[PDB]
RNA sequence: GGGCUCCGGAAACCGCGGCGC
RNA sequence: GCGCUUCGCUCCCGGAGCCCACACUA
RNA sequence: GGAGCGUGCGGUUU
């Protein structure tokens, strides 16, 4: 598990976009600083240099993580 | 539709005026067609009128 | 100056192989000049289609209509989708292979779901300007390579609140639809495709060749009733247009008839040929009049294509010009 | 034996289904 | 209620017809 | 009584 990056906000359709450096992947299990389960991936889109993950959550508690660095757990 | 375009001039916009530019936009998609085509006599007629035939 | 310019565009220099060869007027037909049926046997519509029916439908029509015994379209629009969409005609319908790989640019009205300020909008923009992302990866499959997207530019002409006016050039299968919504979710508040209308399809461009079904039609019936040709003339384009993008080579009457016959093209048949081809890749035949004889892969590097003097360079894969043409020059001495 | 062209690989329905106004 | 559900192209299988062509050096 | 691009299935008039 290595870094994510800084959520930038909550889609309006139900996605947690955190902005990246790396490329992850579809079904990649995403976890908080504390390894606390966030959501499963979509989407990554957008300049294959510096992407966007989009993340569709599974908890119902979604905007919560506004402005954190949700780490990707492997 | 939305789409526009300067007949004269070719840009492309929303407004109804050409931002820097002469005449009114037009609809940039072509009208639409019938296979029937029931008018195109009359369409003709004025065509041939336009362009001298 | 420009900031529209894709890999269609780019202009490749000519390099002669024989300096002196030199073409006989009697045989062939020169493009813009060949008898109206001739023309239409061998020529491509720049069409403008109209939103509401099928990509196909509308050649269905120009088929019917014209009165041909083929037609047919390369990249399909969806029906709502209007703009440049080349039709080709006849003897010429396999041509259209040429344009599938080729470049589009498009014209896009993008609706949101809330109101982003504008400054922040046209920024997040330009991101998506280069090499793009368009699949997501790690499945079973352990992947060497990637599905990475070219595109070329993003112009933003207008924006007001929720709609979004912007400009657009891509590489081949890039699609639509699949782009906006993706830029939606980056903003965050959503977005989707309100129009969208495709202003170049490869050599074909909005210009003043691009005709509606309407004046096409009624071109027609100019020259069936009236017996006017120019009017429906200039409505057809020839084929030559629709390879105006690839490279080229051009070679000497001779051997024109083998490769009509079939017969693949060998180095002392080449007069003059495009820099830059390398192994394997699409390449189009022209006799010195500039018409179109065959479609091929290329044997050779272009660059040294002119340096050897025997040996084959192009598997010639499609006949286009009639056998008919040019006489049968392979009865040599030895 | 190797290529290239052209003609095949069905048409006219009625019933359901699917797609869009 | 009206329209569309494929004009075509590629691949396979099967004919029929041209051809076997390194490019005639003015 | 052929596959795919592409959504098809049931009966009748070669
Ligand atoms: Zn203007």
């Amino acid at each position: 598990m290595k870094r994510l990056g800084k959520v930038l906000h909550y889609a309006k359709q139900g996605f947690l976009i955190v902005r990246t450096n790396w490329v992850p992947s579809l079904n990649d299990r995403v976890v908080d600083k504390r390894l606390q389960f966030v959501g499963i991936v979509k989407d990554v889109f957008g300049p294959v240099k510096m992407p966007y993950v989009a993340i569709k959550p599974k908890v119902s508690n979604p905007e919560i993580y506004v402005g954190e660095v949700l780490y990707v757990d492997e | 539709f939305r789409i526009r375009k300067c007949p004269k001039c070719g840009r492309y916009t929303l407004k109804e005026v050409c931002p820097v530019c002469g005449e009114k936009t037009k609809v940039a998609h072509p009208p639409r067609f019938s296979p029937e085509d029931p008018y195109g006599e009359y369409r003709r007629r004025w065509k041939r009128e336009v362009l001298g035939i | 100056e420009v900031r529209r310019i894709l890999p269609a565009d780019i202009k490749r220099e000519v390099l002669i192989k024989d300096e002196n060869a030199e073409t006989n007027p009697d045989w062939g037909f020169p493009p813009e000049k060949r008898p109206i049926e001739m023309h239409i046997q061998f020529g491509v519509i720049n069409l403008d289609k109209p939103p509401g029916p099928t990509s196909h439908e509308v050649v269905a029509w120009i088929k019917k209509i014209l009165n041909l015994e083929k037609a047919g379209h390369g990249g399909t629009l969806a029906p709502k989708v209007s703009g440049v969409l080349p039709v080709a005609l006849e003897k010429a319908t396999r041509v259209v292979q040429a344009l599938l790989p080729a470049g589009k640019e498009y014209v896009a009205l993008m609706h949101l779901h809330g109101d982003v300020p504008e400054d922040k909008i046209i920024q997040v923009m330009k991101e998506f300007e280069g090499e793009i992302i368009q699949r997501p990866p790690l499945r079973s499959a352990v992947k060497r390579r990637l599905r990475t997207r070219k595109v070329y530019y993003i112009e933003v002409l207008e924006i007001e609140g929720r709609d979004v006016l912007f400009r657009v050039g891509v590489e081949a299968g890039t699609y639509i639809r699949s782009l906006i919504h993706h830029i939606g979710l980056a903003l965050g508040v959503g977005a989707h495709m309100s129009e969208l209308r495709r202003t170049r399809s490869g050599p074909f461009k909005e210009d003043e060749t691009l005709i509606t079904l309407h004046d096409l039609v009624d071109y027609y019936y100019f020259w069936k009733e009236d017996g006017i040709e120019e009017y429906f003339r200039k409505a057809i384009q020839p084929m030559e247009k629709a390879v105006e993008h690839l490279p080229k080579v051009w070679i000497k009457d001779s051997a024109v008839a083998a490769v009509t016959h079939g017969a693949d093209l060998a180095v002392p048949g080449i007069a003059k040929l495009h820099a830059g081809i390398k192994r394997g890749d699409l390449v189009a035949i022209m006799t010195l009049k500039d018409e179109l004889v065959a479609l091929g892969k290329a044997m050779m590097t272009s660059q040294e294509m002119l340096e050897k003097t025997k040996g084959i360079a192009v598997d010639v894969e499609k006949v286009f010009m009639p056998r008919d043409w040019y006489p049968k020059l392979w009865e040599k001495r030895d």
